[PDB]
């Protein structure tokens, strides 16, 4: 018997050599492989297969290869590949992608995915699955900030801040032991993963490290604190030696030293450059040739993502508004001028695509916004595809080779830079459960279900009230993830090795799972997933022009972006 | 061209079921006065009692249907339905009890069939 | 007026639909929730008037048609269902593809 494919793809998600639209771009993924077995696909309900005795074995405890959460028929889309796989879950870790079921009965059943009697089922047919974004240029100032995250997919945070108070309003920073243990004891209330960063700031190593013994997971030297060569170097000899990862937002006013000077001071050391093309800020006008170098793990915020035509008189008045500049004083109008680059926002879209940029982050609620990490990402994609057209790596007519380079930026890369790549940043079999699930029609704009450790923390949901959960209004909601005492073992405080062996769980209390920060001094641009270039950039002091290979980058910026007035109330 | 957000372009071609499996055609009917809808991976020998079919040939099989999909018996119809082999180890545990164990010990299964009503041991 | 959870969230639909309203009424090609929004809102304040839930599983069909909305909108939405009270009671709507 034989089935077609419209009909297969409707009940079971689509299968090899299918191909299915990111909501309303341009942009297509095709299934690359599918790892059922025809005819014994998994699916749960009335008279369906995961029933006792049948797709579902009634005899195993659950040590022995049954799962705790089965996602059925989902279609990945990951650094690691785009397939069509079941994905099961155990002890809040992804330990199976393969085929579940019973293997009394079915044929190519993983060995540790059987569905037993402590099985939970979510059916991902039709759904695509990638892993919680992590964003790693977070301003912790409005807690309301966190379902703005989950809403879009995200399921990281690794900033700073201690509410709106302006230290944490400019810089992703939480200052010192005090405000660190805090901030510690306020995150066990947060239902998302986070990482804290301290101040890279100071001339003397103690000051500096002893953040990192109270509980810190890297370090921020930002230019509002004093970007200077002995913050720089100082910050970067603490890192070297606790195995955490130093983002830097270097010295836009070239006060004490030019590009130049502050590669001169890291030395070769590995440091995560924020906003790399420099708006966000940064040494006027060339900070964008960090994204050159081997040592650097370069990132992009996300206003500037992608160049469009009102993303300049929107820069320009945001800076202003921020800074306090006043248009009547020709210094504020020459900086603001300096800063705010056509030429180099262009040239940030072409080197996204190219593969010469890394990472995206947020840069929340400080020229960045929290719920559009992942949006601008396939923003830009889609943008790249129109201006560039298919990579020409693409294969099939399909987008998989970009939709690869794009996820990579949010998921995987992300999680490299800041040593917890063994922890989340992918679909693989050893890491944490978080996993978000999105209807193709809203994917990258509003996630459908968000998981944390193995159990739904957040889902676009209806009333409550209503027979079945569907019924107006559907939005975004906490779930059952969030509440009591599971929300500590559904998320992840990410710390130094030092204070863990320390002991400062212990000594604060902290409750929820601990993560180790590790393994991120001895890594460069070459672990990058998909977006490993390094290369020669130039920047025109005079004109602003960037030029890779000796070809100028710029495109135009666009009138519209999908993803946009289609699904947004406001 | 028109934008439907998220649409499927699915490849040419059409999906075999169960390929490689020995398929057998068998006459079932529902002797009672109630519906009977059986899903596609329940060992077939172990359905409902009151349907006659027989017995022996369902024994080690399912209904050859798309996952997750299923055949409709109305009160008193006799139809033909196309079965497939079970797979992996070839064994069933629980459902009516009847197996517990190997498919194929037949002479078995058979035997607790016959004691219970299943109807149909040949 | 003693208002439960229910009653305080749906009130938020029909703030939606009012805004919506105004909207389509200076020329908008309607979105997403917009659409949901505006049909959603008929269906409750169709249950408040005393229609029977076979009368709104007909109306709500007609309530948009495909040229006040955005490419793409109709076919987003292939359903929309709504909690109201009746009548007879709180009853169930649903709406299967509203706009064509
Ligand atoms: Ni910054
Ligand atoms: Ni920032």
């Amino acid at each position: 018997m034989k089935i077609n494919r419209q009909q297969y793809a409707e009940s079971y998600g689509p299968t090899v050599g299918d191909e299915v639209r990111l909501a309303d771009t341009d942009l297509w993924i095709e299934v690359e492989k599918d790892y059922t077995t025809y005819g014994d696909e998994v699916n749960f309900g009335g008279g369906k297969v995961l029933r006792e005795g049948m797709g579902e074995n009634g005899t195993y405890t659950r040590t022995e290869n049954v799962l705790d959460l089965l996602l059925t028929n989902a279609l990945i889309l990951d650094y690691t590949g785009i397939y069509k796989a079941d994905i099961g879950v155990k002890d809040g870790y992804i330990v199976g992608i393969g085929k579940g079921g019973n293997p009394d009965i079915m044929d190519g059943v993983t060995p540790n995915m059987i569905v037993g009697t402590a099985t939970e089922v979510i059916a991902a047919e039709g759904k695509i699955v990638t892993a919680g974004g992590i964003d790693t240029h977070v301003h912790f100032i409005n807690p309301d900030q966190v379902d703005v995250a989950l809403a879009n997919g995200i399921t990281t945070l690794f900033g700073g801040g201690t509410g709106p108070a302006e230290g944490s309003k400019a810089t992703t920073v939480t200052p010192g032991p005090w405000n660190i243990e805090k901030m510690l004891k306020s995150t066990e209330g947060l239902p998302i993963n986070v990482g804290i960063l301290g101040k890279g700031h100071g001339s003397s190593i103690a000051p500096i490290m002893e953040q990192i013994d109270a509980g810190a997971a890297g370090l921020k030297i930002h230019e509002d604190w004093g970007a200077t060569p002995a913050s720089i170097d100082r910050s970067l000899t603490v890192a070297d030696e606790a195995d955490v990862q130093v983002a830097i937002h270097s010295d836009t006013l070239n006060e004490a030293g030019f590009l130049e000077d502050t590669l001169r001071a890291i030395n070769g050391r590995v440091i995560h450059s924020f906003h790399v093309e420099g708006a966000g800020g940064g040494h006027a006008p060339d900070i964008m040739a960090m994204a050159g170098h081997p040592n650097v793990l370069p990132s992009s915020t996300n206003p500037t993502r992608p160049f469009t035509v009102n993303t300049i008189d929107e820069h320009l008045d945001m800076l202003m508004v921020c800074h306090h500049l006043k248009n009547n004083i020709p210094e504020d109008v020459a900086f603001a001028d300096s800063r705010i680059r056509p030429e180099t926002i262009a040239a940030e879209d072409i080197l996204h695509d190219l593969g010469i940029i890394s990472m995206m982050s947020t840069d929340a609620l400080a020229m960045g916004r929290a719920g559009e990490m992942v949006l601008r990402t396939w923003q830009t994609a889609d943008k790249m595809k129109k201006q560039r057209g298919p990579l020409a790596e693409e294969k099939n007519g399909s987008d998989n080779f970009r939709l690869k380079r794009y996820v990579s930026k949010y998921t995987i890369n992300p999680a490299i830079a800041q040593g917890i790549a063994h922890e989340v940043g992918s679909i693989e079999e050893g890491k944490f459960a978080d996993l978000v699930l999105w209807e193709p029609k809203f994917f990258g704009v509003k996630a459908d279900r968000v998981i944390k450790g193995g159990i739904i923390a957040y889902a676009q949901i209806g009333d409550p009230s209503a027979s079945i959960p569907t019924p107006q209004p559907v939005m975004g909601r906490r779930m059952y993830g969030t509440v009591g005492d599971l929300i500590h073992d559904t998320n992840i405080t990410f710390m130094s090795k030092s204070s863990i062996q320390q002991g400062v769980p212990a000594k604060l209390g902290l409750k929820r799972r601990i993560g180790t920060v590790k393994n991120c001094r001895n890594i460069g641009k070459k672990d990058m997933k998909w977006n490993d270039v390094t290369t020669d950039i130039d920047i025109n002091p005079e004109t602003y022009e960037v030029k890779v290979d000796g070809e100028v980058l710029t495109c135009e910026p666009v009138k519209e972006l999908p993803m946009a007035q289609r699904y947004f109330l406001f | 061209n028109y934008i439907v957000p998220g649409e499927y372009r699915v490849a040419e071609g059409e999906i075999e079921i169960n390929a490689g499996r020995e398929k057998t055609t068998i006459r079932v009917s529902n002797t009672g006065d109630r519906p009977i809808q059986v899903g596609s991976h329940i060992h077939f020998v172990e359905v409902n009692k009151e349907l006659l079919f027989d017995r022996a040939e369902g024994i080690g099989r399912r209904l050859n249907i798309p996952s997750g999909t299923a055949a409709r018996f109305e009160p008193g119809e006799e139809m033909e339905v196309e079965l497939t082999e079970l797979g992996g180890n070839r064994e069933v545990f629980g459902i009516s009890d009847l197996t517990n164990g190997s498919v194929d010990n037949k002479e078995l299964i058979l035997q607790r069939a016959k004691e219970l009503g299943y109807k149909g041991v040949e | 007026m003693h208002l439960n959870p229910a009653e305080k969230e749906k009130l938020q639909i029909f703030l939606a639909s009012e805004l919506l309203l105004r909207r389509k009424a200076r020329g908008l090609k309607l979105n997403y929730p917009e659409a949901v929004a505006i049909i959603t809102s008929f269906i409750m304040e169709g249950a408040r008037d005393g229609k029977t839930v076979a009368m709104l599983m007909e109306e709500g069909k007609h309530v948009l048609t495909r040229d006040d909305v955005m490419e793409g909108v109709p076919e987003m939405i292939d359903d929309i269902q709504a909690e109201a009270t009746f009548p007879d009671g709180t009853k169930l709507v649903t709406v299967h593809n509203p706009i064509s």
